[PDB]
């Protein structure tokens, strides 16, 4: 109730401000949707402690260890390998260096089916492609072969850095599909 | 019909709370409307507030029985058992137990077609951050205002206690905030959606400078809480009553506040571009009815939000959309 | 001990303060200087700590739609209209719902697949992660995210999470693969 009050104060003072609020319980989220200038499509957001805290534990019952895969993949970690680390600790850390990013796909992906786009991202670009924005907006994770990737859709990637992901925006099926070393895919040929 | 000794109020023999406690099934099954809904926030331990001071003027003996506005209290059942001893004498009253916030409750009492809704907190409060003293009242108000009823939540009329004056700015969105503006100029106050207990300390000042004025408040407000009614309550027996004598019932013709619309009925020509003094002299003359002020829309063309003009000048122009505050015997 | 083993029981624990992770497990490269994300009970997934959630605020600011991808994966799809149906205070409404509704009973979900047996076993037998990745997506439409591997490679029932291996990373028939599936 106290944290809601604030969002009411802040939204009243200047309507279009971006607000992110930490709620404790699930059902309190209902009250935010009543505030006149609250809009999550516009981009305001509420993170709920009881929703995520138990939700991670729940997925860990369906797939052991998954809680850590999630907790690292959505938080900054420092990949700083050193020779006195164990073999397992080094492989683990490189894995903790992974981050999520999003980018618009190149016109080279137009009208592929999602499995083709994923195969190209993984094999050709060295990027893991999870999900896409699709029109009317909705988010889809591992879509079935019945879908086509439409032009100028935004994709969701797991990679080392945002710079590493930019290849998915540049790649060309005519101009660069022949290239071996991926560290040159950004070019004027398209 | 039965009345309380003094004849000033309608009356019933007592009854246990369970005689007019209701479930959502029952409350929604009785097709009630034109009612008053009281949204009451309390814990079982919270101080009494005497809902008698609200129900009592809503049951004055001036009204005929069929035009008594039926009343539902929505709130904590344990708190409602402490208050009930004071209420059990009144007709057309019932309780739906539980939170006022769950919209199941609000829909089961037909909030979409009450004649008023009242938001009140009995909880302890000012023993907190002075900005946060009335979380419940604000959150309730937005939660009502945001509903939709299919076959409109912004059209629901309601009144709210504010425990701190500066919180008035939250009750309403559309508004030139100007947080610098003092309460008596703010839009939710000027519309009559807000009310603030801070007003009462100013009454002390006035009652010192102008002694008999406070009696004119109590005659207008309470429907006539007389000294001998106060004595009958002071004897601790509760309100005594029966089929009282014609010599008592002669007091069922006091004056009361009413609103009259200029949209239709015998005044309509004044609504059609007349002047306030023409209406004033005409109405008093033919009906003995005394006109005090206007309640007028802001978006003159509407939004269901109006404002109060106390005592217009003689020449002030009328619109057929206006409503007139009046003192009457009808 | 259960007669006819208590260390073999899998479990997950809330930690309310991050430094307490060191107590959960004894045998360790103890190193109290190590921050949580490197400690053995965290890297195994036996621990979890609510401290992670404040980092999500930071991420959701820098990267807005990412938090929606958390909630789709985590909750099995707590939609806005489900939140509205809960907001009406009546509790969860239900019944024998229509085929037009039940068409949503084919979302994607997290699963683990073992390389010990079934149609992938040859990749477990000394293959490379990219061979498995391309094969599995191709034949099953199933998308592979990482490995859950024993520490005492030979075992102790304690493994560790490798997020997203490189193409050539070698597999063992003991490994388990995190995957996104329709099965």
């Amino acid at each position: 109730a106290a944290n809601i009050m604030r969002v009411i104060s802040i939204k009243n003072y200047h309507s279009d401000i971006k607000v992110i609020v930490q709620l404790l319980q699930y059902h309190n989220k209902a009250y935010l949707l009543n505030i006149p200038s609250w809009d999550w499509k516009r981009g305001d957001d509420a993170v709920c402690v009881a929703e995520l805290k138990l939700g991670f534990i729940a997925q860990s019952c369906l797939a052991p260890g998954f809680s850590t895969l999630m907790a690292n993949l959505f938080t900054m970690r420092s990949y700083k390998p050193t020779p006195e680390m164990s073999q397992w600790q080094t492989d683990y850390m490189r894995g903790t260096g992974m981050e999520m990013y999003t980018e618009y796909l190149s016109s080279a992906f137009n009208a592929l089916t999602f499995p083709e786009a994923a195969e190209l991202c993984f094999s050709k670009l060295k990027l893991l492609l999870l999900a896409i924005e699709v029109r009317e907006s909705t988010l889809a994770i591992n879509p079935g072969p019945k879908v086509k990737i439409e032009n100028a859709t935004q994709g969701f990637f797991i990679a080392e850095s945002a710079e590493e992901v930019k290849r998915a925006f540049y790649y060309c099926k005519n101009c660069h599909a022949n290239v071996s070393d991926v560290r040159q895919i950004k070019k004027c040929k398209c | 019909r039965k009345f309380d000794s003094t004849g000033m109020f309608h009356w019933c023999p007592d009854r246990p709370l369970n005689d007019c406690l209701q479930d959502r099934s029952q409350a929604s099954a009785s097709g009630l409307r034109n009612h008053v809904v009281v949204c009451l926030f309390a814990d079982a331990a919270s101080p009494l507030i005497g809902l008698r001071n609200l129900v009592m003027p809503l049951r004055a003996s001036n009204f005929h029985y069929h035009e008594l506005k039926p009343t539902i209290i929505v709130g904590n059942l344990d708190y409602l058992h402490r208050e009930w001893k004071t209420l059990q004498n009144f007709p057309k009253l019932s309780i739906l137990p539980g939170s006022p916030l769950n919209r199941a409750n609000l829909r089961a009492v037909n909030i979409n077609l009450c004649d008023m809704c009242v938001i009140v907190s009995a909880k302890d409060r000012n023993m907190e951050d002075p900005n946060l003293v009335d979380k419940e009242a604000i959150l309730c108000s937005l939660n009502i205002k945001a509903m939709t009823f299919d076959d409109a939540g912004a059209n629901v009329p309601l009144i709210t206690e504010l425990a701190n004056d500066s919180n008035v700015q939250f009750l309403d969105q559309d508004d030139d905030d100007d947080p610098d503006t003092e309460l008596y100029m703010t839009q939710p106050f000027a519309c009559g959606t807000a009310f603030a207990v801070s007003v009462l300390d100013s009454l002390m000042s006035t009652s010192y400078f102008n002694d008999n004025a406070l009696t004119l408040i109590r005659t207008l407000i309470t429907g006539g809480a007389t000294p001998e009614l106060e004595q009958i309550l002071a004897e601790g027996a509760g309100m005594r009553g029966g089929y009282c004598s014609p010599a008592v019932l002669a007091n069922r013709d006091r004056c009361r506040v009413a609103q009259i619309s200029l949209f239709d009925g015998p005044l309509a020509q004044f609504g059609q571009g007349g002047h306030y003094g023409e209406l004033f002299v005409y109405a008093l003359r033919h009906f003995g009815i005394l006109c005090i002020g206007l309640y007028r829309f802001r978006d003159t063309n509407p939004s269901s939000k109006r404002y109060v003009i106390t005592n217009p000048p003689e020449d002030f122009p009328l619109l057929p959309t206006d409503q007139v505050y009046v003192l009457t015997y009808k």
